[PDB]
């Protein structure tokens, strides 16, 4: 994707700010509770029975950390997200080979969760920057 | 269908959203139309930019129309019969709009409510959010 | 909600079907294993090869169950409740997976009745298959 | 997209043998009755009144075509998709601009119009081949 220098900044600036341990749980824990197939993808995960289990469960809280990696990685390197992703994808084996709806949907549920933290903040034009990124991010990781 | 759970938490965030309702559907709108530009094209004649009246006056009148679904959470496709009419068969709105528009809402709701959009609420909001949206696009023709 | 001329046409279509339903839904399973391969991993114990017979049976009980469905169209939350429980509370399939069989019905039914597969009928055909879709992806939770 | 070469051969010998003429109509036509808000992307098309009318409209006939040749520059460049549709996205000036759900759409009604024209011959491995490249032509058509 191309950010024009103003998106570019609504997004750096609110990412500098976000909490790395957490909002990728948090979210990646949402997309469990609020879209229950995502549960699926990660049986290998352990114990998601409720939300409470969900969202202090230990592996959630680490992969979680994992999608903010790769949020970062795509904002680094936005004109090359297929380059940048290509071994993410690769070294997970078929793991990734799911509909590119359900990476559009955790993108959106990361939104949500900024929104979340940030309250006003989390303004109407740096979620519109936030939504270009996490499109791009989408559809690399899901090809 | 809504669980009487569901319903317990749609009505407790309209509850602490209060009078805010009508400035909270503005916002909605507004982070809508930045977001995702297309959906402007069903509103060429109106102005969008930030503080508009008209986005106002307009986010008012879909705040109250989710209320009234609220209100009537186990009748919405006769509640919402006539909006259905007007979104699917009079202004041909692309499904996909309704998901976006839905979203734009949680998020608003998210900004706004710290403490109401837990994980069971955040799914509530989204069911009941897909309810209306199924029903205002089931008469196609 | 489903008009009274859909009925109509889904029940026609039905009608020419007729006892090849079994083999039909066989086809359809196939179809939808070929073309969008991520549907298999919910088969991981069936064999997906060309005439299997495990590929026939089910696609002879998923045949069955579109008929229930054709046979109770205005009663479809009530018949296909077992099986909105099965889908979405026991396997977890993806509401995405449902588009995607309802399409590879659609297009067996159009490679074996040219005559039947007008536009108005596909049209009938394809919102009867989202309502059924739209009863199996009711009970997430 | 990379297709196999049985891939490549399912879909280039059922292609050669489409009527060029018509299946872009009958596609085009029937994703605006199977999908009436499309209309609204066709306002400037004239009558879509009924299926019947939808069908006969000439301008759906012509853009029918259009449609299809489309698809036929997409076999001939699918390693580089987006350079082939570029120049046919950007003409358009914002008419392409809707959701890539849409493209889908088109997409895979063309697909059940392959079936309805040729039956038997449009096996599941055929189908399989040609939801590839409606897939990719898809996405570039939508970028
Ligand atoms: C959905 C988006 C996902 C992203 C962005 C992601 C990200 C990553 C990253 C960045 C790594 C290795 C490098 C590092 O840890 O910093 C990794 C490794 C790994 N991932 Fe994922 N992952 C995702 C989904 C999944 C899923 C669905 C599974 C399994 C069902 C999975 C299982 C694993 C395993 C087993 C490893 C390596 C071994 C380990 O660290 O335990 N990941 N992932
Ligand atoms: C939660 C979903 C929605 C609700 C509750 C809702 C509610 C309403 C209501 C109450 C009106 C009537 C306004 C009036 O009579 O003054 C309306 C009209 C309208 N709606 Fe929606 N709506 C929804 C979704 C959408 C979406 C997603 C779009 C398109 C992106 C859309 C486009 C329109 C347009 C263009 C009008 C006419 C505006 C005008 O010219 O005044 N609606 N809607
Ligand atoms: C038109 C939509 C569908 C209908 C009418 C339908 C019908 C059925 C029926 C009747 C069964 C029970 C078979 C038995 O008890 O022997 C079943 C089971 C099953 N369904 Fe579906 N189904 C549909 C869609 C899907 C989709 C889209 C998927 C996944 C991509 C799926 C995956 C499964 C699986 C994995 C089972 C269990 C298979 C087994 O282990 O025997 N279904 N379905
Ligand atoms: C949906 C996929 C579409 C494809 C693949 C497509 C294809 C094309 C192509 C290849 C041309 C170049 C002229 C030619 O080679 O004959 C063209 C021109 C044109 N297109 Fe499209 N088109 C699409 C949709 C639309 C839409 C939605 C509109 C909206 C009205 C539109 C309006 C036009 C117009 C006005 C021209 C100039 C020539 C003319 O038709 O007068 N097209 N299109
Ligand atoms: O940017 N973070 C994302 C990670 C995975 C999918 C979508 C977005
Ligand atoms: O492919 N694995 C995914 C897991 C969660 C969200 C999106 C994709
Ligand atoms: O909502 N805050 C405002 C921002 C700019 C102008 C007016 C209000
Ligand atoms: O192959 N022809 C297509 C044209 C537009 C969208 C999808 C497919
Ligand atoms: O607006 N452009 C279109 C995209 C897909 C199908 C038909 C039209």
């Amino acid at each position: 994707v191309h950010l024009t220098p103003e998106e570019k900044s609504a997004v750096t600036a609110l990412w500098g700010k976000v909490n790395v341990d957490e909002v990728g749980g948090e979210a990646l824990g949402r997309l469990l509770v609020v879209y229950p197939w995502t549960q699926r993808f990660f049986e290998s995960f352990g114990d998601l029975s409720t939300p409470d289990a969900v969202m202090g469960n230990p592996k959630v809280k680490a992969h979680g950390k994992k999608v903010l990696g790769a949020f970062s990685d795509g904002l680094a390197h936005l004109d090359n997200l297929k380059g940048t992703f290509a071994t993410l994808s690769e070294l997970h084996c078929d793991k990734l080979h799911v509909d590119p709806e359900n990476f559009r949907l955790l993108g959106n549920v990361l939104v949500c969760v900024l929104a979340h933290h940030f309250g006003k903040e989390f303004t109407p034009p740096v979620q519109a920057a936030y939504q270009k990124v996490v499109a791009g991010v989408a559809n690399a990781l899901a090809h | 269908v809504l669980s009487p759970a569901d319903k317990t938490n749609v009505k407790a965030a309209w509850g602490k959203v209060g009078a805010h309702a009508g400035e909270y559907g503005a916002e909605a709108l507004e982070r809508m139309f930045l977001s995702f530009p297309t959906t402007k094209t069903y509103f060429p004649h109106f102005d969008l930019s930030h503080g508009s009246a008209q986005v106002k006056g307009h986010g008012k009148k879909v705040a109250d129309a989710l209320t009234n679904a609220v209100a009537h959470v186990d009748d919405m496709p006769n509640a919402l019969s006539a909006l259905s009419d007007l979104h699917a068969h009079k202004l041909r709105v692309d499904p996909v709009n309704f998901k976006l528009l839905s979203h734009c809402l949680l998020v608003t709701l998210a900004a706004h409510l710290p403490a109401e959009f837990t994980p069971a609420v955040h799914a509530s909001l989204d069911k009941f959010l897909a309810s209306v949206s199924t029903v205002l696009t089931s008469k196609y023709r």
